[PDB]
């Protein structure tokens, strides 16, 4: 099994500056054999580079590719507005592999999240479950993680995260954390918590609610 | 006199596989003693026979087979296997008798900037039978607009380049392969032990 | 004039069976190396099965012995005939054409949905996310439905300025989750009103929640 790994995992550019994705094989493969796809979302891949530097057709000349043995590089030498999606390479010589994908970002300055938290409604109550949901609002960059506290008591393994595609107009992007409980355990304990890490904050950012209030 | 296997084991130039080369080995004693225990094959499988009691067997004709792969397909080189060297470029019978030996000859039949002298047939509208050559360079029609010799969208040169580069991989490296084929005729043996 | 065109993707349950079809058009399917390719929500690309002009198949080691790659020439279509399926054979699956060193995968299809579920058909309950005691956020939880998708408006499509509608998430339960919110001036949460509408054909089912302060 080749795995074929790209990096990096976002990549944060302005239209007209220079995109340079690298991929690399576990085992050495002939340039021959290595290829990259674009994708947008909901549409399917679009080829864009076989043979590991052969454009395909209606590629434009902004892309380029090269590399050899196990390193493999895909170059858009300036950007435009219609480049910015996921790229995927891809060995085609021993059956077919993909990488995971790099995201190409549209940069913008770092901006903070705002922090609010929902405690569970009344009406869930009476149903037997808590959902406890944590927003995270108009941050950049995409990179934030959501820490659950009960009773001060890091939570692992009960909560899931959704996250926006980056607005049209702002550029920046939205997470939603939400914590499930029992309303048996829900109603163990009483400091709900969500303390937030990203790189606009120079410290980690908790809000909190007590149950019964 | 002695059946004439340097001839084909240390030969200068090997071909692609697509145009592999057949020697026909008649009137003459074969000892597979220097093949079996040289220590410099990565790959000695035999078929219906084995190898030491080659020695103490006869057969009409012996052919000699010999081309160029890469490693990762000398697998195909075998009864019963798939893949696009034994579908579209040599293909070995199921009741096949004989041995496949192959070696590593990445220091011969590789190049900085890539080898282009090596072929396989990528593009063909059915299998081979076996022991089948196929040298057509006819363009390849993908679709169901006529190619009439022009390469094109859906109309493809059927061969394809190797490209081997020192560092390729091992199973990316060029192979150098023979397989002996011992026939059963129900005629005078020719070659023997 | 270049076509590949998927369809027979829907809903089955686990150790079901499906057969998608892959029509094409501007080239011949017994002619080329033809592929399918899957991708499961929110992740890669995943190889699936191949079929050679001479009819070898091979196969992604994930679905050997379930899966079947076949063709009709009369028709110029490409079969995929799906087995012993699980919920990880969720995914988009597309159709491809392959020229390996000629050009690689240069055709590909739209694709067809499969989703595999134990899951049976149910609508969402839908909760208030309150704002609490600037800006003010308020939402409604969407919880608990089958199948994908829902729809989530704001005051009946007046309000869109702020809004944002999170991917659902697939809970261990089988069932879909979802949240929508929306900042607005914390002034507005005495004068105007807010209410989420949602709607899930599936169920047929059209909730209008509204969602205010909660009084201490
Ligand atoms: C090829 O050359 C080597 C070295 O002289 C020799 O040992 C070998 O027998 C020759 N080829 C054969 C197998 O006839």
């Amino acid at each position: 099994e080749i795995v074929m790994t790209q990096s990096p995992g976002t990549l944060s550019l302005s239209p007209g500056e220079r995109a340079t994705l690298s991929c690399r094989a576990s085992q050495s493969v002939s340039s021959s054999y290595l290829a990259w796809y674009q994708q947008k979302p909901g549409q399917a891949p679009r080829l864009l580079i076989y043979g590991a530097s052969s454009r395909a057709t209606g590629i434009p000349d902004r892309f380029s590719g090269s590399g050899s043995g196990t390193d493999f590089t895909l170059t858009i030498s300036r950007l435009e507005p219609e480049d910015f999606a996921v790229y995927y390479c891809q060995q085609y010589g021993s059956l077919y592999t993909f990488g995971q994908g790099t995201k190409v970002d549209i940069k913008r300055t770092v901006a903070a999240p705002s922090v609010f938290i929902f405690p569970p409604s009344d009406e869930q109550l009476k149903s037997g479950t808590a959902s406890v949901v944590c927003l995270l609002n108009n941050f950049y960059p995409r990179e934030a993680k959501v820490q659950w506290k009960v009773d001060n008591a890091l939570q692992s393994g009960n909560s899931q995260e959704s996250v926006t595609e980056q607005d049209s107009k702002d550029s920046t992007y939205s997470l939603s954390s939400t914590l499930t409980l029992s309303k048996a355990d829900y109603e163990k304990h009483k400091v709900y918590a969500c303390e937030v890490t990203h790189q606009g904050l120079s410290s980690p950012v908790t809000k909190s609610f007590n149950r019964g209030e | 006199n002695l059946c004439p296997f340097g001839e084909v084991f240390n030969a200068t130039r090997f071909a692609s596989v697509y145009a592999w080369n057949r020697k026909r080995i008649s009137n003459c004693v074969a000892d597979y003693s220097v093949l079996y225990n040289s220590a410099s094959f990565s790959t000695f499988k035999c078929y219906g026979v084995s190898p030491t009691k080659l020695n103490d067997l006869c057969f009409t004709n012996v052919y000699a087979d010999s081309f160029v792969i890469r490693g990762d397909e000398v697998r195909q080189i075998a009864p019963g296997q798939t893949g696009k060297i034994a579908d579209y470029n040599y293909k070995l019978p199921d009741d096949f008798t004989g041995c496949v030996i192959a070696w590593n000859s990445n220091n011969l039949d590789s190049k900085v900037g890539g080898n282009y002298n090596y072929l396989y047939r990528l593009f063909r509208k059915s299998n081979l039978k076996p022991f089948e050559r196929d040298i057509s360079t006819e363009i390849y029609q993908a679709g169901s607009t006529p190619c009439n010799g022009v390469e094109g969208f859906n109309c493809y040169f059927p061969l394809q380049s190797y490209g081997f580069q020192p560092t390729n991989g091992v199973g990316y490296q060029p192979y150098r392969v023979v397989v002996l084929s011992f026939e059963l005729l129900h005629a005078p043996a020719t070659v023997c032990g | 004039q270049v076509q590949l065109v998927e369809t027979g993707g829907g809903l089955i349950q686990p150790g079901g069976s499906l057969r998608l079809s892959c029509a094409a058009s501007g080239f011949t399917v017994s002619s080329n190396y033809m592929s399918w390719v899957r991708q499961a929500p929110g992740k890669g690309l995943e190889w699936v099965s191949v079929i050679y002009s001479g009819g070898s198949t091979f196969y992604a080691d994930s679905v050997k012995g379930r899966f079947t790659i076949s063709r009709d020439n009369s028709k110029n279509t490409l079969y995929l005939q799906m087995n012993s399926l699980r919920a990880e054979d969720t995914a988009v699956y597309y159709c491809a054409r392959d020229l390996e060193r000629a050009g690689g995968m240069d055709v590909w299809g739209q694709g067809t949905m499969v989703t595999v579920s134990s899951a049976s058909t149910k609508g969402p309950s839908v909760f208030p996310l309150a704002p609490s005691s600037g800006t003010a956020a308020l939402g409604c939880l969407v919880k608990d439905y089958f199948p994908e998708p829902v729809t989530v408006s704001w005051n009946s499509g007046a309000l869109t300025s702020g809004v944002h509608t999170f991917p659902a998430v697939l809970q261990s339960s089988g069932l879909y989750s979802l949240s929508s919110v929306v900042t607005v001036p914390s002034s507005s949460l005495g004068t105007q009103t807010y209410i989420c509408n949602v709607n899930h054909k599936p169920s047929n089912t059209k909730v209008d929640k509204r969602v205010e302060p909660k009084s201490c």
